[PDB]
């Protein structure tokens, strides 16, 4: 009655702004600040890397990056307001590299989350009431989600300024809309009601310059003039002021944007390049097209001639079909293994589901879903044109949602505003409105069982969306110790350290093509890794990822283009080293991932198709109710009424191919690539280290299958170092008519590091008789793990030729304990090759 | 979710 009758719409405000830091700040805070100050995700450590370069070379960044994809290199596509926002604000704090620099980033996303409140209240208060304003600017700050796991902390990424400034943009545009529809006898302008659709475009503007993209706005604004307009005998509207404010935003948005509007040659829709100056440019000159078509209009130009205003919204048709039919004048799921995109509303086996929906928005989306109902019929009656644009931008914002999982964050601020119309039409007809104004002021005409109801709505819009966000919020995503603590160690004891931390921080040209390998300023080499670390090993090592996640440096197989995925599916050494000396690589960097859950997209990536990396895989263990291990190398084998281990055991062709060689054999049976390094375990197999010692056959075995079988119960698969022993089972089993390198069924570490070298050709003549020759070598990992090193080589001319890639001396962590023991039929050697020979591929001559 | 591969 003293504070709450202006300050009651801004307590809330700052009620629902401290669940937001709640929920971005203090959920995530132990996971972020960790071993290391952990940003999520692989995006936000490209901006790492950028804001990093921009800080250095301030005040001006790159736009092209031959620190990445290391042969050719990829061009930024990353927006410039981010960069530079993370840039200044790493300035001010005195952060300008390292964990310093990464700190201040981590509180960028979470204050754009927690600033999301203004807009969101912003947009729903010009098209709707103040009070659902209120109740949409606190529901966008619990809507979980995509919306809330990229506004977390330790997740800059462009995503939550990409959503706030296009709903700041409507907000300005439609507040500029309502300050200016009726006021047309020159106070249109008055030097102030400017200022309504510049801000608004200054939203657009920041939109563009933090989103390539960004200018799929304009066509959004361009279809409400659109529909204001063939809707003359439906809706009404101040189709002149409302062209003025869109001919203005455009063009001052444009005029913001074409500072960055030449930073790629050739039109593209992502990269900065003149192609989006040309559509916020363009769509001015429409906006004003549509002022002159209103301004004849009003004269009966529509109606002198004997046209009739039922014939008014054909002049819009046809200047919509002459612009966009003179503009040109002058489907494979293979390749979108990724999690960020997938047909939403749908399985991913193929069923219509609405499990995401609710995932993703919680109770929002069905409170959004009867908001957008009730808004169009609402509409359908009163006939209000924002009402319609809101509609519109509704509409567009799920057609996008409806076939991408990634916009998933473009349709919290829909369902928040939506719902909010729905949450304010109940607590208007249920009497909360009123409860809240006699119980504290005059009572009404009332029924406290209305009332009841009413928050039993409020609650059931609220706790699932709540209980969600704040589960969804108690993790980082970022990468984990065993890939930190691997990565940094390769910054450390990798050549030409300082070339590349010189290089790292460059400002580098830009080319008018990558079509051809970069020209490097000193002696570079090359990191082949899966695509979802070149943003990790580039911003962490400091070395030069062929593979990044700017889905480029993948290659194939079904093409022979040397890429990532041709080289660790290769199934033989000779073409390994094909892509490899392609793409001039140095080192090989596998996890347990890659060797288990990630390979399906390397193979499909490769093959480019699934059914072609239906090869790569077989059948299933299965456990029937007698206790028994089984194979099944179809489902009708099955025994009925088994358990089944849901994890698709490979087949054959993967035990043979470059990513099995490496991880799985621990670099054994190769004659070019050793081990030089290996984190630790993976998590779940570091506790079990406890009770079980990991260097003896059937006993780690027993708690393998244990842990398979105990969770085969419910719908979930065994852990990554689970998977790994049980492939490694599978191979002394399907594999063991051949057994090429016989393994040690036992975990592994979750990453490992190789160095491809020439290594040091041993050969000389045999004693004629015997056909082949091998070697042997127990080598002991910075782990202190165990393994035996195996490669055979067949007998030619009388003659053999070894290549042996370890060394016995090396500067390296790992390293045999024991001599290189040679064998060809009875006679045996002890002999040890130091690094001279190994990296300098040395020739070698022993007879046998 | 985070443009990792489906893991
Ligand atoms: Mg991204």
């Amino acid at each position: 009655e003293s504070w709450f009758k202006k300050y009651w719409h801004l307590s809330v405000l700052v009620i629902a702004a401290l669940i937001s830091v709640k929920l971005r700040i203090l959920n995530p805070w132990n996971s972020v600040f960790t071993w290391t100050v952990r940003l999520g995700g692989n995006d936000p450590w490209y901006y790492y890397r950028l804001i990093e370069n921009t800080i250095h070379n301030f005040p001006h960044r790159i736009w092209f990056d031959p620190f990445t994809y290391y042969p050719y290199g990829s061009y930024t596509h990353f927006g410039p307001f981010l960069v530079y926002l993370g840039s200044i604000a790493g300035i001010i704090f005195s952060a300008t590299s390292g964990e310093s620099l990464r700190a201040v980033l981590a509180f960028i996303p979470a204050i754009g989350g927690v600033l999301a409140i203004l807009p969101v209240y912003l947009l729903t208060r010009e098209v709707f009431d103040k009070r659902a304003a209120v109740i949409a600017a606190f529901l966008i700050a619990i809507v979980p989600g995509q919306f809330l796991q990229r506004s977390i902390l330790g997740f800059n990424d462009h995503h939550i300024w990409e959503a706030f400034w296009q709903v700041s943009a409507l907000g300005t545009f439609l507040l500029a809309y309502n300050r200016w529809k009726g006021h047309d006898l020159s106070h249109n302008l008055t030097a102030r009601q400017m200022a309504y659709p510049v801000i608004a475009g200054i939203t657009i503007g920041l939109y563009v310059l933090s989103w390539g993209a960004g200018f799929i706005i304009a066509p959004i604004i361009l279809a409400f003039m659109f529909f204001a307009f063939v809707l003359a005998g439906f809706v009404n509207a101040d189709r002149k002021n409302l062209s003025l404010v869109a001919v203005v935003t455009f063009a001052v948005s444009a005029l913001i944007y074409l500072p960055f509007a030449f930073n790629y040659p050739g039109f593209s829709t992502i990269f900065y390049s003149p192609f989006q100056l040309l559509v916020l440019l363009g769509s001015a000159v429409i906006a004003a097209a549509f002022y002159q078509i209103e301004k004849w209009n009003d004269v009966g130009f529509f109606e002198r001639v004997g046209l009739g205003r039922k014939g008014m919204p054909l002049a819009v048709i046809v200047l919509t079909a002459l612009i966009m039919g003179l503009f040109f004048v002058i489907p494979k799921g293979g390749a979108l293994t990724i999690a960020e995109v997938y047909p939403f509303f749908f399985t991913h086996n193929g069923e219509f589901t609405l499990t995401n929906a609710v995932l993703h928005f919680g109770a929002l989306f069905f409170f959004g879903m009867a908001g957008i109902l009730y808004s169009a019929y609402r509409f359908l009656k009163r006939r209000s044109f924002p009402e319609m644009a809101l509609l519109i931008w509704a509409i567009a914002m799920f057609i996008a949602l409806w076939g991408q999982n990634r916009f998933a964050y473009y349709f919290a601020a829909v369902s928040a505003v939506y719902s909010a119309l729905a949450l304010s039409v109940v607590f208007d007809k249920l009497h909360l409105y009123r409860a809240l104004e006699n119980a504290i002021g005059a009572r009404n005409k009332l029924s406290y069982f209305r009332v009841a109801f009413a928050l039993l709505i409020a609650l059931a819009a609220i706790y699932p969306t709540y209980i969600l966000a704040d589960a969804q919020s108690s993790y980082a995503g970022g990468p984990n110790k065993q890939w930190y603590d691997a990565l940094t160690w390769m910054r450390e004891n990798t050549p030409d350290g300082e070339k590349y931390d010189e290089y790292y921080l460059q400002l580098y040209p830009t080319p008018q093509s990558n079509k051809e390998p970069f020209s490097y300023p000193f002696e570079t080499y090359g990191v082949i890794s899966w695509w979802d670390y070149g943003h990790w090993i580039e911003a962490v090592a400091h070395r030069m990822p062929i593979a990044n996640p700017f889905q480029a440096g993948i290659g194939n197989k079904y093409n022979n283009v040397p890429g990532a995925s041709s080289f660790f599916t290769a199934e033989n050494e000779s073409y390994a080293e094909f892509v490899a000396e392609k793409l001039n690589v140095k080192y090989v960097v596998s996890d347990i991932e890659m060797e288990t859950c990630k390979y399906y997209a390397m193979a499909v990536w490769a093959e480019g198709d699934l059914p072609l990396a239906e090869k790569y895989y077989g059948g299933y263990f299965y456990y029937s109710p007698t206790g028994t291990f089984g194979y099944a190398n179809s489902q009708w084998d099955i025994p009925l009424n088994s358990i089944i281990i849901p994890l698709r055991i490979p087949s054959e062709l993967y035990y043979s191919t470059m990513e099995a060689k490496l991880h799985l054999f621990d670099g054994s049976g190769l004659s070019h690539y050793r081990m030089i390094y290996e984190s630790d375990y993976p998590a779940e197999w570091k506790s079990y280290s406890s009770q079980v010692n990991l260097n003896n056959e059937s006993q780690v075995l027993q708690t393998a299958l244990y842990e398979a079988v105990m969770r085969a119960r419910y719908g979930v698969s065994p852990t990554m170092g689970t998977q790994e022993v049980l492939y490694k089972y599978a191979y002394t089993q399907l594999y063991e008519k051949k057994m090429g390198i016989p393994v040690k069924i036992a975990p592994s570490g979750y990453v490992k590091i190789f160095e491809r070298v020439k290594g040091a050709v041993v050969t000389g003549k045999v004693s004629a008789n015997v056909t082949e020759v091998s070697v042997n070598a127990t080598i002991k990992t910075n782990q202190n793990r165990t393994f035996e090193y195996w490669q055979t080589v067949e007998v030619k001319n009388g003659t053999y030729t070894v290549v042996l890639p370890y060394s016995h001396n090396s500067d390296y962590p790992v390293k045999p304990i024991t001599p290189y023991h040679i064998k060809a039929g009875n006679v045996v050697k002890e002999i040890t090759i130091y690094e001279s020979q190994v990296q300098n591929g040395e020739i070698i001559q022993l007879d046998l | 979710r985070y443009n990792v591969t489906a893991c």
